[PDB]
């Protein structure tokens, strides 16, 4: 009553088949990886398969790429013998063996949490090696110890996720003020923003309640409302990449010495936004379009590891500039049965 | 000094291919060296005896290497400062070519 | 700011005035090798470990 | 393309019966089939989404079934509510072409159109209340009186993807502005061509669980 994803090999036949493509994170614990393979004998002694799950974070910026060096990092490699020539079976993989047959063998895995989700840098137009972010691959190679090379003649590669959604608590909502004191004796000048919550579903409109109550007699000049992306990199001691993804130059003049209140909407989309390469987006499998990068919530107590993507509405007013920060979370909700990973329509 | 920065210019010819070295900017490390280097010679040319040609010369010296190496460490700081500040308003990258 | 003023309000005397002048380059030099290059002459020759840079999908269906 | 047979294309019965409608695909679509009914006068109602994925709103008579490349729907009691043309919708490629559509026997708004000159160009406005335009995904779909549901337009805003059948490509230019949370269709063609009732309809625009919900329409006769 369900499916399964297969790939196969030349040489061995060795038909790897996995439950889902990608693996839900609660923070608790990460969904385990379970699945079968079928090994026909394409041997007489080479009796050994082993199964590896790698968690790979590649990286590597325009100046350098220009200087001739790139960052990549094994964060986790999980090596099991799959085949007896342990690790007590799941129902899917018992119904998956009750439909192999003998041959089958089960192998699974558990992803320690706190691990970074799939998410993979945008690469720009002239890039055009292996992507840019983090990717969880699954591997089986047929050979005896790993002493042999591993031959692409019987390895079988599959690429999986591992993704966050909303939680069910909205959490506190997002709102900061900053008053602000001018050079002029100590005049004040209030900025307030509030947020309608905490996580917010890719699309959905943000509502920026803003009010500034001018305590002095100058005037503002214009309003620099933004939707900021920082992706935090937490290897080799890299910068934190930001990059603003949503923006409105909303220009109002207020009265000196008075109030003025109202709300300002933006929408953080990739349309707009599709050519700042290095930009965090959620999981690709194969170049697939994907939305931007889902906002990773380490609720755990816990340990920077990866790329950690967050989002945080930006309010700028000019005369220098009274500039406020509201944090908060793009997320997707909990999907019914799971994302298609690829354009829905395909072509 | 001038023996510290020999034995470093050379540490660093011999270890030129390590990831550090590329990735601070090698070129805006080696002429802070080289001004560092005539920083150290133009005492010399402070220590000596005074003729026209000398005055000139340590004039010169001095301007000249403070002149490199400040300005060496400014092209850093404005690299740095625009890795660091990361995409303005309105831009798609604002990296810096090295 | 140790050093300009020194050198101009004790203008009277000339091998001061010259001393603090070399000395004063001298360790400008110093200070930018020490204060620059020292910790990545350190991290290169004496931590050499640290300077790396690396450490179709068809289908089926399930019997229920 | 992929074409859908819908076989049997009419089935008519009394009460009670477990009326059983398949659909094959000339293609693989791997259970990415949703299906619609409709009524006299009244735009469709999904009830069947992503093979055998009940959607809600619906009762449990119906269901679906992935047999191969056929699909099933199933009407185990043939209640006298449930009278009305189905179809089968496929959306695993681009197009969505749709199925034959059967008949059984015993707020978006679309506004801007009515008789129309032999040929010219003609502004069709959906308002959508209820969704944002990058929250959601706009299609428009014809049906020619008497005849089945095609694929007209359609625009993903967050992704900014404007598509069009390859039988209209460049013959109508879709576009979603936000200022109003609207669609906008400009047709440009003459003669009965398409001369037909359009449906503006959003869809959910991530995982686009079918075209969810339906406007009353207008009637594009020329
Ligand atoms: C180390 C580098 C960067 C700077 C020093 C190298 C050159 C420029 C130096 C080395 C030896 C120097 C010379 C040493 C002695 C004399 C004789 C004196 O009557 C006039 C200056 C003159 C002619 C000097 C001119 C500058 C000089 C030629
Ligand atoms: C590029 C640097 C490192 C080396 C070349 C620059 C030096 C050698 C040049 C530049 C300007 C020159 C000076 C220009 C003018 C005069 C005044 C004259 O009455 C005596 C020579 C003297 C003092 C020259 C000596 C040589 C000099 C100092």
């Amino acid at each position: 009553g369900t499916r399964v994803f297969k790939k196969a090999s030349p040489n061995g036949k060795l038909t790897v088949y996995l439950g889902k493509r990608d693996f839900v994170d609660h923070i608790d614990l990460v969904d385990p990886v379970d699945g079968v393979v079928l090994v026909d004998p394409e041997y007489l002694k080479e009796r050994r398969v082993y199964v590896t799950l790698t968690v790979a974070f590649r990286y590597g910026r325009e100046d350098l790429d220009v200087l001739g060096l790139t960052f990549r990092k094994d964060l986790f490699v999980a090596n099991v013998q799959s085949f007896p020539p342990k690790k007590p079976l799941t129902r899917l993989q018992e119904r998956l063996i009750k439909k192999l047959g003998e041959h089958a063998y089960p192998f699974t895995f558990e992803i320690p949490p706190n691990l970074p989700s799939s998410v993979t840098l945008q690469p720009g137009p002239e890039d055009t090696g292996k992507a840019l972010g983090v990717d969880y691959e699954v591997k089986a190679f047929v050979a005896e110890n790993l002493e042999e090379k591993i031959h692409k003649r019987n390895s079988v590669r599959l690429v999986i996720e591992k993704v966050q959604y909303a939680p069910e608590r909205p959490g506190p909502q997002p709102t900061a003020e900053t008053t602000r004191q001018f050079l002029m004796s100590d005049k004040p000048l209030h900025l307030e923003a509030s947020l309608d919550k905490e996580i917010y579903y890719h699309g959905e409109p943000i509502s920026v309640n803003v009010h500034v109550t001018n305590n002095t007699n100058k005037t503002v000049k214009k309003i620099k409302i933004s939707v900021r992306q920082y992706a935090d990199i937490v290897l080799f001691n890299t910068a934190q990449y930001k990059v603003p993804v949503a923006m409105e130059e909303a220009d109002d003049t207020v009265a000196p010495s008075s109030t003025f209140s109202k709300v300002y909407t933006l929408t953080p989309f990739l349309a707009n936004n599709r050519e700042k390469r290095g930009l965090a987006l959620d999981g690709k499998l194969k170049h697939e379009d994907t939305n931007l990068a889902s906002s990773t919530l380490l609720r755990e107590g816990r340990e920077i590891l990866g790329i950690i993507v967050s989002y945080k509405v930006k309010v700028k007013l000019v005369v220098s500039d009274v500039a406020v920060e509201l944090p908060f979370t793009l997320m997707h909700p909990k999907p019914k049965e799971e994302p298609p990973h690829r354009e829905v329509p395909e072509n | 000094g001038f023996m510290c920065t020999c034995m470093v210019v050379t540490v660093f010819i011999k270890h030129n291919n390590t990831p550090l070295v590329k990735a601070s900017g090698r070129e805006l490390c080696y002429i802070l060296l080289f001004g560092v280097g005539l920083s150290y010679c133009m005492t010399f040319f402070f220590i000596a005896k005074p003729s026209p040609v000398i005055c000139a010369l340590r004039r010169l010296g001095l301007g000249s290497s403070f002149a490199i190496c400040y300005s060496a460490l400014l092209t850093k700081t404005n690299c740095i400062a625009r890795i660091f500040d990361g995409v303005k308003n309105g831009a798609q990258r604002p990296k810096f070519i090295s | 700011l140790a050093f300009l003023p020194i050198f101009y309000v004790t203008s009277s005397d000339y091998r001061v005035q010259t001393t603090t002048m070399c000395i004063s380059v001298s360790l400008s030099g110093f200070v930018v090798l020490g204060c620059l290059f020292a910790p990545k002459v350190h991290i290169i020759l004496f931590q050499p470990q640290k300077n790396v840079v690396t450490h179709s999908s068809a289908s089926t269906y399930v019997p229920t | 393309d992929i074409q859908m047979t819908q076989s049997p294309s009419s089935l008519s019965a009394s009460v009670g019966d477990r009326v059983t409608i398949t659909c094959r695909a000339s293609q693989s679509v791997s259970s990415a089939v949703a299906w619609y009914q409709q009524k006299p006068g009244k735009a469709p109602k999904l009830l069947i989404y992503s093979a055998s994925s009940l959607y809600s709103g619906v009762p449990s008579r119906f269901s679906g079934s992935r047999s191969g490349t056929d699909f099933t729907l199933t009407i185990s009691s043939l209640q006298p509510e449930d009278f009305a043309t189905y179809y089968c919708q496929q959306y695993k490629y681009v197009p969505v072409t749709f199925g034959q559509g059967t008949k059984v026997e015993i707020q978006l708004v679309e506004s801007g159109g009515g008789l129309v000159q032999p040929g010219g160009s003609l502004r069709l406005s959906c308002a959508a209340s209820g969704f944002n335009v990058y929250s959601s995904s706009i299609h428009w779909v014809r049906q020619a009186p008497g005849k089945g549901l095609e694929w007209v337009a359609s625009i993903s805003s967050y992704y900014g993807y404007t598509y069009y059948a390859d039988s209209v490509k460049g013959r109508f230019t879709i576009s979603a502005d936000t200022s109003k949370n609207t669609a906008y269709l400009q047709m440009n063609s003459l003669r009965a061509e398409d001369t037909a009732v359009y449906y503006c309809a959003r869809s959910r625009q991530f995982w686009y669980s079918g075209l969810d919900y339906w406007g009353q329409g207008t009637l594009v006769t020329v």
